[PDB]
């Protein structure tokens, strides 16, 4: 029940929750950039 | 959507979902649409594909 | 071992596999072979016992004596060349000195006989370095030398220690010799396709070294060693005895798992050179593999063993052990099968 | 389905899996090749690099 | 940061913590002899934290919601039955035992933690170091079989090796016929049929074994029953001893920091008190264990890790 | 070959054999690494000064470096062999046969 | 403050370590102020161990020298001034 020690975990680390979101948005927006690039590059080279 | 009925719809979807998926197999596989011998003809007039 | 030591000791292993790795000069994959097994001879030593010392000791003897056939190849190689680029070599019996001392350094049959000693005389953790990251810097060796490997060297050794891991392994209950015959076994086929496409020894390399981390981490993760020791995972964390299952099934090879990939593209590719006598007898023999690998699967999962009283005062504590990667590493041991054409990525 | 999209379909079926036959084949009769007589991208072992060597007059005539 | 080698290389180091005063005291005695009080004021009047003695429920009050825990989640192991019929068939004299030796090993590990840390000292009653005196009374006695001795001695050599004694071993010296009229005034009717020749080969193993052995490693006092009476005067003997012998000379940071990542990781602690070794005193068989240990995960805040349990009220769990 | 390479080859060779033909002590195994490694060091010093190797001269030199650095660290583990049993020999070195 | 207590301790107590260090920082430190070091490298490059091969004579070299007297090409009068 009421812990009688505190878990580690008792409450959020934000530090690491904001870290572990802010990764996962930073990759993902330069996946789709990079993606976008590629696609871009690949028409120009084709004459498309 | 009720709190005893929503897992019953995940087989439901997944024919469909498989189903939809079964036709979009067929759209990549038109090389041959209207052009075997067996069964290659003249288009009706509002017809644009024999098979779809 | 102070912390800052522990990682400047672990950071010198790796830079000599990376030297023998990045040079093209024989001189300079001497000195990574030499640089890297100074440094890996103190983690052996890290907990200092009589058996860790015993290792260390049968590791340090097997190591040099590999090392002076070693560069005795590449200084017969100098005379009969006048160079020392890292690629094929210039004369049969260099190729032979070397090519017997890279089967030391890995272990192969018959050479294999320190692998099972030292692996059960250190930690765990350093058993996973052993069996694991030390095979890079020998392969990255054989990868650049094999159009000049004697063929019915090669083979012979591949055919020796897959029948010798095999059989090892049937009469071990420890799990740090249960892991050493296994890499003894797996070895074989990394040599055996070598002569017909490097690219297929680095796929089981890799595939190898995931599914043999992963098994070394889950093993850390309980502290177990013995197979009785480990009969007890079942009563305190349950889901680590399925991931030691799906695991050991991928290691004896069957589908759908992963380990049955590299099995798979070796058949491939020593069919298309007409060898087929030779994948058959090495299919067939791998089930010993199966065999002690699934003996340990009904101790672990597929049945209970009996427990010990003192058991109950271990469910009220959860783990604390690292096991960095462990989520990664099964998931890549099990479920990679449909990936395969992914292989291409290491050609 | 209709017979005649399922007898098309065979048809595109048919021709993927016998153009796939068709470059299974030559690719191993290429690599037979190849690795025979060492004039392709494949199976190219390297050799010493060239632009090591020193042109440069040496501390004696004849070399 | 949770303590590791990241926070020993950032500073973390023992040596910061230690004073003078930073100092391991176990206080010994045979059955009903002052120890517990004796334990609890010199830990209140030198400042240190104070364990009381290890039971069967120790593990209880140091996880969870700090209750003890129904009796079958700790083997249904029994000290009255014990004393009501010490050579009961179903072992339970050995499995207790057993049992407590590992709550000590905790407890041990527990403050070591402690003092290591914060460099508080800490006042123990009895120990890892003493506890085999109980199991010498039981085979003397044939209240268990040898084979239970040997599994004894099996698992205590793989486990004490990795501590330090304490630093000072208080000792009360209280003769079994004053400590059998100590019962019979205590009221336990369990406790009353405890004969005096068990009691005596308590009092031979502490004198026999125990204090021979820790003298040569540790400050050890021993006080009749009426010098124990004044703790004062016990506090005063301790202020003033030399600590000139012992492995605790010995250490260093590297040491208590090797020491500090055994001590914190209490299922590595616990690792050997489960060794597969199949006495009938302790084997459990598949189908009770099964049946045991699910009904322990469907205790209250024990189905997850702590702090991930929200039948108690645990929140942000999709965050944590 | 020159016959030069008969003897020094001849020397690899023996100091080879001496080393996998092992006695009781384990400094005499040490002693016959050494020896391997100096019957490489001049069959080396010999290809490289006679074909006038210029900058193959330092890796001679290189080669007893790391020579040291094996003898130095077959001489620790000897320290610790000795340690346990009070010997250095070979056959104490047996107990990971189980 | 700190940096003449500290330095007056070890002077004390270990004066061999502190010469040891100042002597070792000087080395590393006054190669790369001193004037002087850059004509090391110039009177290495000015030491003929080998033969200097002539070059033949194509018709517009203007700044090689027909004869080892001729005004053209590296002169050494910075070294008999040094
Ligand atoms: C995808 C395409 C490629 C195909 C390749 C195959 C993909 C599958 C790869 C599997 C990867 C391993 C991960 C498997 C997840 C298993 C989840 C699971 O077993 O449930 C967890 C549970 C653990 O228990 P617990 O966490 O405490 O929960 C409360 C119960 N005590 O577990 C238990 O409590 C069970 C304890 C009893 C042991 C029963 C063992 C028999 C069941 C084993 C099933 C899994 C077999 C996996 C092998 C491969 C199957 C193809
Ligand atoms: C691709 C494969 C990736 C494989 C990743 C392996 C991760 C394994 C993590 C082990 C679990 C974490 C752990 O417990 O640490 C073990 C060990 C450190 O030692 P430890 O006993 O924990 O404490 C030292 C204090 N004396 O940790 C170590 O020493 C690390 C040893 C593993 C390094 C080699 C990994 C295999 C080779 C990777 C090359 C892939 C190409
Ligand atoms: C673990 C073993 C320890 C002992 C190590 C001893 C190492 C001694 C190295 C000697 C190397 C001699 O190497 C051997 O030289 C003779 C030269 O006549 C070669 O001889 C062969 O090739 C050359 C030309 O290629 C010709 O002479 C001819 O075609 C044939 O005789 C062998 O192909 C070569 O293998
Ligand atoms: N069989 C057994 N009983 C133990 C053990 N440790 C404690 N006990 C019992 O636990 C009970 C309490 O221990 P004691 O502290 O010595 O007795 P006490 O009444 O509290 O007297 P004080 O010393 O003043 O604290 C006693 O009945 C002991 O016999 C043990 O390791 N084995
Ligand atoms: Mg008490």
């Amino acid at each position: 029940k009421f812990y009688i020690q505190e878990p580690p975990h008792g409450s959020p680390n934000w530090l690491k929750v904001g870290l572990t979101l802010g990764t996962s948005v930073f990759l993902w927006i330069y996946l789709i950039k990079q993606h976008n690039e590629d696609v871009l590059e690949y028409k120009r080279r084709n004459g498309l | 959507v009720v709190r005893d009925h929503w897992v019953h719809v995940l087989v439901p979807m997944g024919f469909v979902f498989g189903y939809y998926l079964d036709r979009k197999n067929d759209e990549k596989l038109t090389a041959f649409r209207n052009k075997s011998l067996l069964y290659k003809r003249e288009l009706k007039p509002n017809e644009e594909v024999t098979w779809k | 071992m102070n912390p800052i030591i522990f990682i400047i000791i672990l950071l010198t292993i790796m830079l000599g596999t990376i030297i023998v790795m990045i040079s093209s000069h024989w001189l300079l994959v001497w000195i990574g072979f030499e640089m890297n097994m100074l440094a890996i001879i103190p983690i052996m030593m890290k907990n200092h016992n009589p058996r860790a010392t015993e290792a260390s000791t049968k590791y340090f003897l097997t190591q040099s004596t590999a090392s002076m056939l070693l560069m005795m190849a590449v200084i017969i190689n100098l005379m009969f060349s006048g160079q020392w680029t890292v690629m094929k070599l210039f004369n049969p019996m260099a190729s032979m000195l070397m090519t017997m001392a890279l089967a030391m350094k890995l272990g192969m049959a018959p050479f294999h006989f320190w692998v099972p000693e030292v692996t059960q005389g250190i930690p765990l953790s350093s058993g996973l370095i052993l069996l694991t990251w030390q095979k890079l810097a020998p392969m990255s060796v054989l990868y650049q030398i094999f159009p000049s490997i004697n063929l019915n060297l090669i083979l012979t050794l591949s055919v020796l220690s897959i029948l010798i891991g095999g059989w090892g392994g049937l009469n071990q209950t420890q799990l740090r010799k249960i892991m050493a015959y296994s890499s003894i076994a797996h070895m074989g086929w990394m040599t055996a396709v070598l002569p017909y496409n490097p690219t297929m020894t680095l796929l089981n390399l890799i595939i190898y070294i995931i599914m043999t981390s992963t098994m070394f981490t889950m093993f850390m993760a309980n502290s177990t060693t013995t197979t009785l020791s480990l009969s007890h995972t079942w009563n305190k964390t349950p889901i680590m005895t399925v991931l030691i299952l799906a695991t050991l099934l991928s290691m004896g090879g069957l589908p759908p798992l992963s380990g049955f990939m590299p099995k798979w593209m070796i058949i491939q590719e020593m069919t298309k050179n007409n060898s087929i006598i030779l994948p058959t007898f090495m299919a067939i023999t791998a089930l010993l593999n199966l065999y002690f690998y699934m003996r340990l699967t009904y101790s672990t999962t597929l049945t209970m063993f009996p427990s010990t009283n003192n058991m109950k005062m271990k469910w009220q504590f959860p783990l604390m052990k690292k096991m960095t990667f462990l989520p990664t590493m099964v998931v890549l041991s099990t479920m990679m099968l449909p990936l395969t054409p992914m292989l291409s990525v290491l050609e | 389905d209709g017979p005649e999209k399922n007898y098309e379909r065979t048809m595109a079926i048919l021709q993927i899996e016998a153009e796939k036959a068709e470059l299974r084949l030559k690719e191993l009769e290429v690599r037979r090749l190849m690795r025979a007589r060492g004039d392709g991208p494949w199976f190219h072992y390297p050799t010493i690099d060239k632009e090591l060597i020193d042109h440069s007059p040496k501390a004696t005539p004849d070399n | 940061l949770q303590y590791g080698p990241l926070a020993y290389i950032l500073g973390e180091k023992a040596t910061k913590k230690m004073t003078e005063k930073s100092k391991l005291i176990t206080v010994d005695g045979n059955i009903c002899s002052g120890k517990s009080k004796l334990a609890k004021e010199i830990a209140e009047k030198l400042g240190l934290k104070h364990f009381p003695e290890a039971g069967i429920h120790y593990v209880d009050s140091t996880t969870g919601d700090g209750k003890p825990l129904p009796v079958q989640f700790s083997g249904n192991c029994s000290l009255e039955k014990f004393y009501d019929d010490p050579k009961s068939n179903d072992g339970n004299s050995y499995r207790l035992q057993a049992w407590l030796y590992a709550s000590r090993l905790l407890q041990y590990a527990d403050a070591l933690e402690h003092l290591l840390s914060t460099g508080q000292g800490v006042v123990l009653e009895r120990s890892i170091y003493s506890d085999f005196v109980f199991l010498e009374a039981m085979y003397r006695q044939g209240f268990i079989r040898k084979q239970c001795v040997d599994h004894y001695n099996q698992v205590k050599k793989v486990t004490i090796c990795e501590y330090l004694p304490p630093h000072v071993v208080v000792y009360v010296d209280v003769p079994v016929p004053e400590v059998q009229s100590r019962i019979q005034k205590k009221g336990n009717p369990h406790e009353m049929k405890i004969t005096s020749a068990y009691l005596q080969d308590i009092e031979n193993a502490y004198k026999g074994t125990f204090l021979p052995e820790m003298s040569e490693k540790c400050e050890v006092l021993q006080y009749s029953a009426w010098e124990a009476q004044d703790a004062e005067k016990v506090v005063e003997d301790i202020e003033y001893l030399k600590y000139d012998k012992g492995p605790w000379l010995d250490q260093n940071d590297r040491k208590l920091h090797k020491l500090r990542m055994l001590v914190q990781d209490k299922l590595e602690v616990l690792n050997y008190t489960s060794i597969p070794v199949f006495l009938p005193e302790v084997t459990v068989g598949a189908h009770q264990s099964d049946q045991v240990f699910q009904e322990f995960t469907e205790l209250p805040g024990r189905k997850y890790r702590a702090g991930y349990n929200e039948d108690v009220g645990d929140k942000w769990i999709w965050l944590k | 070959m020159s016959m030069v390479y008969m003897n020094i080859m001849m020397a690899f060779t023996v100091s080879l054999v001496g080393l996998l033909m092992y006695r009781s002590h384990l400094m005499s195994s040490l002693l016959c690494l050494e020896g391997m490694m100096l019957s490489l060091f001049v069959m080396a010093a010999l290809t490289i000064l006679n074909s006038h190797f210029t900058l193959a001269s330092m890796m001679p030199i290189i080669l007893l470096v790391f020579a040291a650095c094996e003898a130095a660290l077959g001489l620790s583990l000897l320290v610790m062999v000795s340690n346990t049993y009070g010997t250095d020999y070979v056959q104490n070195l047996n107990l990971l046969q189980c | 403050e700190r940096v003449a207590a500290f330095l007056k301790n070890v002077w004390a107590k270990e004066p061999v370590l502190v010469a040891s260090f100042a002597i070792a920082g000087l080395a590393v430190i006054l190669p790369t102020l001193s004037p002087y070091t850059k004509y090391s490298l110039m009177i290495n490059r000015a030491t003929p161990y080998n033969y200097p091969v002539p070059l033949r004579d194509d018709g517009n070299m203007p700044d090689v020298p027909s004869h080892p007297q001729d005004p053209q090409g590296p002169s050494l009068e910075w070294l008999k001034r040094l």
